[PDB]
């Protein structure tokens, strides 16, 4: 199995989607919070089925996104429904590598926060490959920008580099947000084309969702 | 989580740590005190854990002053600390007010000292119950008791320890009111033998004491000859 | 007892003091505060939250505080922690004055208070002070000044700032419409009235839901004043008239 | 209504509903003894009566009690935990002695109750220690105020009363006494001693004997607090 | 007095408070330092002018003694505390020994203070890392770095803070006798290395330079831009 | 939760065990005792070239006739060294004699473990020192080598190895060392075991070595002297 | 020894929760009122005892501090006693230093500052009480409130305790700055009456006033007379 | 689970668990023995070495000219208690110009060990002593456990595997009062041998002996000085 880990908005789910739509097996997707069930012994049933209709279907892939919501450090001093979370985690831990042979299936996983997973879930025989996902640095930013601005009529004053040069630690999802917001205000003003001033204003607006305590921590 | 400190009441109005400490006092062997016309008599069953100990190991009767005695049951470390505190109270009283401490006042001071250990989280209740008994021409014979909760109550006969109920059912028959220490001694050995369980525990050697008109008001270990005769009479009574 | 301890002075697993973060989170709900340093004055513009018809008028102000003859400060956060910090600031000023017979410079003072606050968030087991300060003053070293403090103990000189509710918006306009070094006291007051009118989205400046302060040098000595009702309302009328002519 | 937020049921801190649960439980412990007491205020006499349970014939009945003298003039009943009761009685005796040492005249009942309730309030603010599980009732003659009857509880409430009961049977006794005080005057002679005995007998449904209660009295003619003996108690018991 | 043990050992032998202190240190603007033949130079990164802060009240390179200076990366309040303490100790040294303080002495002192707060009761470790530079009386160039654990070493070129691994790799590949021959070459080297994290430069950097007797040198924005250009 | 001064169900202070774990993070140090003297060898462990190797003071002298080698944390030793030195000097002041090796080890050992949380001092120590020292020196009784652990437990050793590779190093030291070594042979064997453990190839720059002999005081090996020993090594 | 750590701590939303719970306790007590007439200041609360067996005169809720300034509360009782004692002590310290009667604003500041300390100090919980103080200093009436958080507010007229929101609505209806002392005390008596759950007998309410003559409680016969209307 | 985290938290069965874990720490140590005759008292100990190059840990110390102890458990605690005992004995000599009676010293020891087990945050003394002394009442042997509970024994054997030793002691208790010093020492050595694990014999390298008597200060035999006692077994 391969576990995709990295900072939020960096291309995990997208790469899984791609290797899904490009390959020739039955690719199945699940959200971790969708395994948190409100009747006892339903989460384990769900995981057992999910791995049951994957050998019925020839080569198969499973991608359990946002696994962090289900696999956590496994602190024992906890009460409530967390015990059920741990019990479903044990069921998964057995399915991946346990008594029987897993047949022909692969397991991909994603987690924005990975330091908090359980050692037995991401151990070598369960997940051999582990992939870090860094942010775009300087040029992948140019690539993504030209990817999302691809389908829109832009004015001939678009200083894209001027938007990219800033070391604002922008993320891929942030780039998509900037593209969409700029396009939307261009629609608002009726203007048949999108202008650089619109893109910079949109950049300022999107980054406006950062907050935090400035001097603190630095 | 309502039983982790003595600074918390149970939802039904109880301080559990004190209840547990008082439970501990029912794992130690049995002690007895009987008040009579002449004076007081303490008798304790001392279990011999191993054959390798000396005679008189961990004596469970102490002398807190020249006229006062002290029987204990439970944790021995707590018993010895409380013996130290009672000695200190007696010495301070003599130095301040110029005469031997009346026993009631000593019981009160010691009990307050114990009770102060059953209010705070920073300390834990003493695991020992004990009985003080003295005799004077004026105040006569007295016998008191103080439990881990710090309650002091006078007694005509009491048994603190494991087999406290059996002895209590036994001590009730003496009519101690109208005898003297000399016969109370034989009675005390008799009871301490009646209550002893030979199936569970292996063997014991008695510790006996008294304070009464026969000592001029001095608490002191009962002499060897009288102790042996008492033991022999108790043995015969256990046909 | 370790069972009930809160550990208000221990690092989190990413090196961030949580009690401090929450303290700064409390400030973002109290009244807004504004700083504007002119070339001939300094001015504090906070919002009067105690807006009820049954409150009484007392004292020369309600949020502005004097600290020396030549220094004043306004508060955002808890009122009681505010009082405690104000008292300690007054004491610091007088202790410096007693030792040196000179008025305490402004960064002398602000760093003394912030040192108390930082120490308080370093060891002791207490909760930190949930207050953020704005100060104003003059001293022969740097002239008119405008500082700011936070629950952490960090301060900063600001040509224009905003600490409290809607801080992001206020600092956004303050960035858009500040002439560095090209501001008279009158222009700064007008800019304050405008920015606050934005921020106090609830109604418009009622001339009574606001507090303004001015620190100036007059006749060689500092003079501190809190704007009365008539002048404030006149300023607001001028502001509305200017905006109307503009449209 | 009954929410819990953290340790609100372990140390003396507020619950989401502004409730101190530890003080409430402490009040619950006053009943752990299994005893009750009543006090009644007469025109020239104030009386306090209480049960006296000799669990068996090995205790010395003279020692088990719940009446104590704070001063020669002020005497009190203690109900609930016994050790806590002794602690509070010692503190009261020390406080009265200090009052006379410092201010040159004997301590008023109300002011002693106030000092002791303040002590308990400190106990119910700080969280290191726990509130005591005992309640007081005091009685004595004031110089220009007539007979006084006062009580205090773990939380620190020190109301002064015309006729009172404390213990397991607080509510039944209080109801009876409220009705009496409604009738004519709540007893208006030294035979207020009979009303208290009747209240206890009715509430507990006991039909007392001479050796199952202990009384204390204070009279305007004889201000010094006096602890009614067995012969006098039997005389009063026959009277009704 | 509050007397709980904040920093405590953990299975596998880790001072988690110390580790979290350095995790805080990793949230501070990058600071850099290099050592040349006859000049040391300290380089920092300013977060942003903001057009409204007074950069005079925000200084990030401070002087501890006329011949010793320091730069930090982490929390600010802790930095202020350590700087004042070091200043007091330098002055006490001057008064008692009648000879100028030496860089190793003050670095040792600061590291000891950090260790103390790392092993005392009711105290949170400093989340700051320092870079002390200077010349001893003998006129020898020196560079020391102090971690929040109380450890110190001497360096030819280390970068502390955000992005420290990158700048350290750059300096390690590039540091050679050629780059210290000319004081300008060293200043420009530090400027270039920093320029691997910061964006704008000129208006997004501060520099500091010190010579044998020459006092602390703060490079003005115009001169810094000129230096970058000459590098250009 | 789980105070510092707490006993595990086995009968071991937890904090002490965790402190004993921290000695494995430290570099590997060796010491050998011979009639002609005692030697200390340690690994400097230069992380990156950019740092002055001379600035890793990881062996210090307690007195002219004592030597100390440490493993664990840098910062934790410093106070133990100062205590050892002030104790040596105190003894010289009072008795005009030279503080012995077992005695300085004992004093340093006592200074360890006096940690707690309740009613100690305004600023007493909290957690146990996480460092394992090696005292070696020449006393009125001849060459001595003592080994200290975070538990306040010290014992005089004939050859000891402490640090990340202490195991394996110890098997080697046990196979080689005999009762009649020579000082120079001891330096050679120690340097060889060190070379065998370090990840990096041994060079005069990334180690330190010190010997103390009856005649000469505690001696630090110099770069050239180090090269001279390493070349034939 | 005693706990050396604060028991009120900030929450993720930046709210000191224990203070909120103390405020809840205050809001769940007996009602109280205070008005500032042009020539006097009136406080008045409700003292409904639980049976016929309580001596109305045994204790009082409206208590003076000096001859010219006094206070009442709503909340818990024992906390009110402690705060009364602390206020009297602080007043006497001010008199001893300055030889002049303490101004009401300063006494309120000082008692409140004492109230803050218990929100932050170690091993203690906030007071479950709010006070109102009345004074006649500088020929001028003063009405202040002080809450568990240590905050104070100057009031023209206020009503705290159970059903305090409706009371504040009432008083908002009935304030007239040119009011006179007798009318003010009458309006107060009414406000308590707005919610009382019974008949307001002379022995079920308290009042206290302040004017030039001096703060002074009202004797029950006076109370009955005023209640006549 | 929650009743074994502090020493002040009674367990619902009337047991404090921390004290029992401290007892465990005392039981994990190396074996030791004590005897008394009508004329002498002899301690016999079994040191053990961490490795084959390190020395065997000392486990008999001096207190006074008429008292001796033998430890088993954490050393640092044993050192602390030795400090206490020696200070008490010296104070008795300074004030009263007279040896301290042994029983009183053991009582002070118990009281000092009692305070930790009743205060929050303090921990029991994790050491087990075997005090041998000679007062005006003659020979004495005592035992001390982490719970502040001392015992007046005539023979005992604390430490690891000590139960077979105790069996041999209880087996031959009749002779101890009439024995010569040599026979007493041989009884002690023989028991401590019963403790040894099969293929391991008593040697000069793993034994120490202490003795006190009528006209004989407390003296420690170790190393080759023990050979005269061993030769004969
Ligand atoms: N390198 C990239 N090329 C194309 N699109 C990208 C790239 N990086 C990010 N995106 C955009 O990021 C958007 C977010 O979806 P994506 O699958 O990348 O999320 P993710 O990284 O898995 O997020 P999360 O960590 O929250 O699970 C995608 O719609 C895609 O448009
Ligand atoms: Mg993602």
């Amino acid at each position: 199995g391969v576990i995709l880990y990295g900072p939020p908005g960096t291309g995990k789910t997208l790469l899984a989607k791609a290797v899904a739509n490009q390959t020739s097996a039955t690719f199945l997707r699940v959200v971790g919070s969708e395994l948190i069930q409100k009747y006892l012994g339903d989460g384990p049933k769900l995981v057992r089925e999910l791995f049951r209709v994957a050998e019925e279907h020839a080569p198969s892939i499973v991608f359990i996104d946002e696994i962090d919501a289900i696999g956590t450090k496994r602190y024992d001093s906890n009460s409530g429904g967390e015990r059920e979370i741990q019990r479903t985690m044990l069921e998964l831990l057995n399915q991946l590598d346990g008594f029987d042979s897993r047949g022909d299936v692969k397991v991909i996983m994603a987690t924005n926060r990975i330091e908090t997973l359980d050692p037995a879930l991401i151990r070598p025989g369960r997940i051999d490959r582990k992939i870090e996902f860094p942010l775009p640095d300087e040029k992948t930013k140019k690539r993504i920008f030209q990817i999302h601005t691809s389908r829109m009529t832009l004015a001939d004053d678009v200083t894209l580099d001027d938007l990219i040069m800033a070391k604002d630690d922008l993320s891929g999802a942030d780039i998509k947000a900037i593209c969409t917001e700029a396009g939307l205000m261009a629609l608002r003003e009726r203007r048949m084309k999108v202008t650089n001033e619109d893109f910079k204003k949109s950049k300022e607006n999107v980054l406006y969702k950062k907050q935090e305590g400035t001097p603190e921590g630095l | 989580g309502y039983d982790l400190s003595a600074s918390t009441f149970s939802p039904d109005g109880r301080v559990f740590q004190v209840e547990y400490a008082m439970k501990a006092v029912e794992n130690s062997s049995t002690a007895i005190g009987i008040r009579c016309k002449d004076g007081v008599v303490f008798g304790v069953e001392k279990l011999v854990l191993s054959k390798l100990y000396e005679e008189g190991s961990n004596k469970r009767l102490f002398n807190v002053d020249r006229h006062v005695g002290m029987a204990v049951a439970g944790l021995l470390a707590d018993a010895r600390s409380l013996a130290d505190i009672a000695r200190e109270e007696a010495s301070n009283f003599r130095s301040n007010f110029g005469y031997n401490i009346p026993l009631k006042h000593l019981a009160d001071r010691v009990a307050m000292y114990v009770h102060a250990y059953t209010l705070y989280s920073a300390v834990r209740p003493f695991g020992c119950s004990f009985m003080l008994g003295s005799y004077s021409v004026n105040d006569g014979a007295q016998l008191y008791m103080i439990d881990p909760s710090g309650v002091s109550y006078g007694y005509w006969g009491c048994a603190i320890g494991k087999a406290r109920q059996a002895a209590k059912t036994e001590i009730e028959k003496l009519q101690m009111k109208e005898m003297t220490c000399r016969d109370i001694v034989k009675e005390v050995a008799k009871i301490i033998y009646i209550v002893h369980d030979e199936v569970k525990d292996k063997a014991f050697e008695l510790e006996l004491s008294w304070v009464g008109e026969l000592t001029n008001g001095r608490h002191e270990i009962v002499p060897k000859d009288i102790r042996e005769e008492a033991e022999k009479y108790a043995k015969e009574s256990l046909k | 007892s370790r069972r009930y301890d809160s550990r208000t002075t221990i690092f989190s697993p990413e090196g961030r003091l949580y009690q401090v973060e929450y303290a700064m989170e409390a400030i973002g709900h109290a009244g807004t505060c504004l700083g504007i340093l002119a070339n001939d004055g300094v001015l504090l513009a906070a919002e009067r939250r105690n807006i009820h018809k049954l409150l009484d008028e007392v004292f020369f102000s309600e949020k502005i505080y004097k600290l020396n003859e030549d220094m004043a400060c306004s508060v955002a956060g808890i009122t009681s922690d505010a009082n405690v910090l104000t008292n300690e600031l007054r004491l610091i000023a007088q202790r410096y004055l007693l030792q040196y017979q000179e008025p305490i410079p402004c960064e002398q003072l602000v760093t003394a208070l912030c040192d108390i606050k930082q120490a308080y968030t370093q060891f002791g087991g207490k909760r930190p002070f949930g207050v953020s300060l704005l100060y104003i003053g003059w001293d022969k070293h740097y002239g008119f000044q405008l500082y700011q403090s936070d629950p952490s103990g960090n301060y900063g000189g600001w040509k224009a700032t905003c600490i409290g509710n809607n801080s992001a918006a206020a600092v956004s306009m303050l960035k858009q419409d500040y002439k560095e070094g090209e501001m008279t006291l009158k222009s700064a007051l007008a800019l304050a009235i405008k920015v606050l009118n934005k921020t106090m989205d609830v109604s418009k400046l009622s001339a009574e839901k606001v507090e303004i302060a001015t620190l100036t040098r007059e006749n060689g000595k500092t003079v501190i004043r809190v704007l009365k009702q008539k002048e404030v309302e006149q300023l607001i009328k001028k502001h509305e008239e200017e905006e109307a002519k503009a449209e | 209504r009954g929410s819990s937020a953290g340790f609100d049921r372990h140390i003396t801190i507020f619950s989401p509903e502004g409730r101190l649960y530890q003080v409430e439980y402490a009040f619950k412990a006053i009943n752990q003894g299994g005893l009750t007491s009543v006090a009644v205020r007469g025109k020239d006499c104030a009386v306090i009566v209480t049960q006296k349970k000799v669990p068996d014939k090995l205790l010395d009945s003279s020692t088990v009690t719940h009446l104590f003298k704070i001063t020669e003039n002020i005497g009190c009943v203690m109900t609930g935990m016994t050790a806590d009761s002794r602690s509070q009685v010692q503190r009261a005796r020390y406080e009265a002695a200090n009052w006379k040492y410092k201010y040159g005249y004997e301590i008023p009942v109300d002011m002693l109750c106030k000092r002791i309730a303040d002590i308990s309030q400190v106990y119910t603010q700080n969280a290191e220690m726990r509130p005591l599980g005992c309640c007081m009732i005091l009685i004595g003659i004031d110089e220009e105020q007539g007979p006084q009857v006062y009580k205090c509880d773990p939380a620190g409430y020190y109301c002064g009363f015309k006729a009172t009961a404390a213990g397991v049977k607080q509510t039944e006794s209080t109801s009876f006494l409220e009705k009496k005080v409604k009738k004519k005057f709540d007893w208006t002679f030294e035979q207020t001693v009979e009303t208290a005995i009747t209240c206890l007998s009715t509430v507990l449904s006991i039909d007392f004997k001479p050796s199952e209660i202990e009384v204390g009295v204070v009279t305007v003619e004889n201000p010094k607090f006096r602890i009614l003996t067995e012969a006098e108690i039997d005389a009063h018991l026959v009277a009704l | 007095s509050y007397d709980r043990a904040i920093t405590v050992f953990s299975p596998d032998g880790h001072l988690f408070q110390v580790e979290y202190a350095q995790e805080a240190v990793k949230k501070g603007s990058t600071a850099v330092g290099v050592r040349g033949r006859d000049i040391v130079v300290l380089g920092v990164e300013k977060k942003s002018v903001a057009k409204l802060q007074d950069e005079r009240t925000v200084r990030k390179i401070c002087a501890l003694d006329d011949n010793v200076c320091m730069a930090f990366a982490g929390l600010t309040a802790d930095a202020r505390i350590v700087i004042n303490r070091a200043r007091v100790e330098c002055q006490s040294h001057r008064l008692t020994v009648e000879d100028p303080v030496t860089v190793e002495y003050i670095t040792r002192y600061i590291a000891s203070l950090k260790q103390r707060y790392t092993q005392s009761n009711g105290r949170r470790p400093f989340g700051i890392s320092a870079l002390i530079v200077g010349f001893d009386f003998d006129g020898t160039p020196r560079l020391y770095q102090t971690d929040p654990s109380g450890t110190y070493h001497a360096w030819k070129a280390n970068a502390i803070g955000r992005g420290a691994k990158s700048v350290r790799e750059f300096l390690e590949k590039n540091y050679t006798d050629e780059a210290i021959e000319t004081d300008d070459l060293t200043i420009k080297l530090v400027i270039k290395a920093l320029l691997e994290v910061v964006q704008s430069g000129g208006k997004n950097i501060e520099l500091a330079v010190m010579r044998r007797d020459q006092s602390l040198k703060i490079l003005n924005p115009e001169e810094i831009e000129k230096y970058v250009a000459e590098i250009e | 939760y789980r105070g510092v001064n707490t006993f595990s169900p086995e009968g071991r202070l937890f904090q002490v065990e965790y402190a004993i774990e921290a000695i494995k993070l430290g570099s590997t140090a060796i010491g050998i005792q011979t009639s002609e003297g005692v030697c200390l060898a340690v690994e400097k462990r230069i992380t990156s070239p950019l740092m002055e190797p001379s600035s890793i003071e990881k062996i210090v002298e307690i007195d002219a006739h004592i030597g100390c080698a440490m493993s664990g944390l840098i910062a934790d030793a410093k106070t133990l060294i100062d205590k050892a030195r002030v104790e040596t000097q105190n003894h010289w002041f009072t008795y005009n004699e030279t503080m012995t090796v077992e005695s300085v080890t004992q004093a340093v050992s006592n200074l360890a473990l006096q940690f707690g949380e309740e009613d100690a001092d305004p600023g007493a120590m909290s957690r146990p020192f996480g460092v394992a020292l090696l005292f070696g020196g020449v006393d009125e009784k001849g060459p001595q080598l003592f080994h200290m652990d975070p538990s306040g437990t010290f014992v005089q050793c004939d050859a000891r190895a402490i640090g990340s590779a202490s195991e394996g190093a110890q098997s080697s030291l046990q196979e080689v060392y005999h009762k009649s070594m020579t000082l120079k042979e001891a330096i050679k064997s120690s340097l060889i075991i060190l070379k065998q453990v370090m990840e990096e190839k041994l060079n005069a720059t990334n180690i330190e070595l010190a010997t103390v002999q009856p005649g000469q005081n505690f001696h630090m090996f110099t770069k050239e002297e180090l090269e001279e020993v390493i070349k034939d090594i | 020894r005693g706990y050396s750590f604060s028991l009120t701590t900030f929450s993720p939303s930046g709210k000191l929760v224990q203070i909120e719970y103390a405020l809840a306790a205050v809001a769940g007590g007996a009602p109280s009122v205070g008005i500032k007439a042009a020539n006097g200041v009136v406080l008045a609360t409700e003292k409904k005892q639980k049976s016929i067996l309580y001596d109305e005169r045994s204790v009082h809720k409206v208590e003076p501090i000096t001859k010219h300034i006094g206070l009442v509360y709503s909340g818990m009782g024992p906390d009110y006693r402690v705060l009364v004692h602390r206020a009297r002590k602080l007043a006497q310290q001010y008199y001893l230093v300055y030889q002049e009667p303490i101004p009401t604003a300063q006494l309120v500041q000082r008692v409140a500052s004492v109230m803050q300390e218990y929100t932050q100090s170690g091993g203690v919980r906030p007071f479950g009480v709010s006070l109102l103080i009345c004074g006649w200093n500088e020929g001028r009436p003063y009405l202040f409130q002080s809450d568990p958080s240590g905050a104070y507010f100057a009031w023209k007229a206020t009503a705290m305790g159970k059903n305090y929101v409706n009371g504040k609505t009432f008083l908002e209806k009935r304030y007239n700055e040119d009011l006179e002392l007798e009318d003010a005390i009458h309006t107060a008596i009414l406000t308590l009456k707005e919610s009382f759950e019974g008949q307001m007998t002379e022995d079920n309410i308290e009042v206290g006033i302040c004017n030039e003559a001096g703060f002074r409680r009202l004797t029950p016969t006076e109370v009955k007379d005023y209640l006549a209307a | 689970n929650q009743y074994d985290n502090d020493v002040t938290v009674w367990s619902p069965q009337g047991r404090i668990h921390q004290i029992e874990y401290a007892m465990e720490a005392v039981k994990q140590g190396s074996a030791t023995v004590g005897l008394k005759s009508k004329t002498h008292a002899v301690l016999v100990a079994l040191k053990r070495a961490q490795s084959e190059l390190a020395a065997h840990q000392k486990k008999i110390l001096h207190v006074d000219n008429h008292i001796g102890i033998s430890i088993a458990g954490l050393t640092a605690d044993a050192r602390l208690l030795c400090n206490f005992m020696r200070q008490e004995c010296l104070d008795s000599r300074f004030v009263f110009d007279r040896p301290l009676p042994v029983s009183r010293l053991v009582s002070l020891i118990g009281s000092k060990t009692q305070i930790p087990t009743q205060r929050y945050g303090r921990r029991p003394y994790g050491v087990g002593l075997l005090i041998a002394g000679y007062d005006d009442m003659g020979p004495h042997i005592f035992q001390t456990c982490p719970s502040a509970n001392y015992f007046d024994c005539r023979a005992m054997s604390i430490g690891a595997r000590s139960q077979s030793a105790r069996t041999y002691l209880e087996r031959h208790m009749s002779e101890f009062m009439e024995c010569n010093l040599n026979e007493l020492v041989k009884h002690g050595l023989r028991a401590l041998r019963e403790t040894l694990p099969a293929e391991q014999d008593l040697t000069t390298k793993n034994v120490s002996i202490g003795i006190v008597g009528k006209d004989l200060e407390f003296t420690i035999y170790d190393d080759d000085d023990v050979s005269p006692f061993l030769e004969g077994l």
